[PDB]
């Protein structure tokens, strides 16, 4: 059984700038409902600093992967466990600001 | 090759560990002609130019060892004939719980128009 997951692109501030349509099955939102919003706006209060810290660290990692598990508010207003693995990309031929690529998978909080 | 404006010629893709597409950005259709759903489950070897298959096999082995690396330049056969040059930044995504690889995430940037 394949995991349920979707890809997103963010600016370094955390704003969704691209969302793969697999997001509908994963978290219930249409891509247009996520675009332009910060990922932290969907984050459980206990996990908000964690997620900010994660996005800060990923920029410092200059392309290496960081992964974080946190609670994401679904379209049905339920807390879903998400594991986000992220890394930055920058076009090597220019000096465009880097952006962040995330793969976001619904996972279990279970031992 | 054209190295200006590459952001407008960049598309994302996701792959299994055995070189199959599991996701592709719709941007590929305007650039190379394929629809994402027709790539799913299909092998990269159905699309690599014959001159590049070998190097891309070695490059994939390099990726799996380093966890992330750039591919080197290669050619993808285009849907309606000919090819485009491109290069890929690949990144292996691991399950943190057991460090097994789950998939490969790619940032692909197209370096030419369709050529014969
Ligand atoms: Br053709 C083609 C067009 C876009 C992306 C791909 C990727 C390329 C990507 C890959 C291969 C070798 C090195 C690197 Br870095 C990335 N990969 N890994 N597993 N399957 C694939 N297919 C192939």
């Amino acid at each position: 059984c394949q995991p349920t997951r979707f890809i997103s692109r963010h600016n370094i501030e955390g704003i969704f700038t691209f969302v793969d349509h697999r997001c509908v099955a994963t978290v219930g939102y249409q891509p247009q409902e996520l675009l332009g919003k910060n990922i932290v706006e969907f984050c459980h209060p206990e996990d908000q600093q964690l997620l900010r810290d994660s996005f800060q660290q990923v920029v410092k990692l200059k392309g290496q992967v960081l992964s974080v598990m946190f609670r994401f508010r679904s379209k049905n207003q339920e807390w879903l466990w998400m594991r986000t693995s992220s890394f930055t990309f920058q076009n090597p031929y220019s000096d465009e600001i880097e952006y962040i690529i995330c793969t976001n998978t619904n996972v279990k909080n279970s031992s | 090759g054209e190295f200006k404006g590459l952001d407008s010629k960049t598309f994302l893709s996701e792959h299994s560990m055995d070189m199959k597409f599991t996701y592709c950005d719709d941007r590929i259709t305007e650039l190379i002609g394929y629809h994402p759903e027709e790539l799913l489950g299909r092998s990269a070897y159905e699309f690599y130019h014959a001159l590049d298959s070998e190097n891309m096999t070695k490059s994939h082995q390099n990726l799996c060892t380093k966890g992330q690396v750039v591919s080197g330049q290669y050619r993808m056969l285009a849907k309606h004939g000919g090819y485009v040059w491109l290069e890929t930044q690949g990144t292996v995504i691991y399950n943190p719980r057991n460090l097994q690889p789950q998939c490969i995430m790619c940032v692909n940037y197209v370096l030419s128009e369709i050529e014969k």
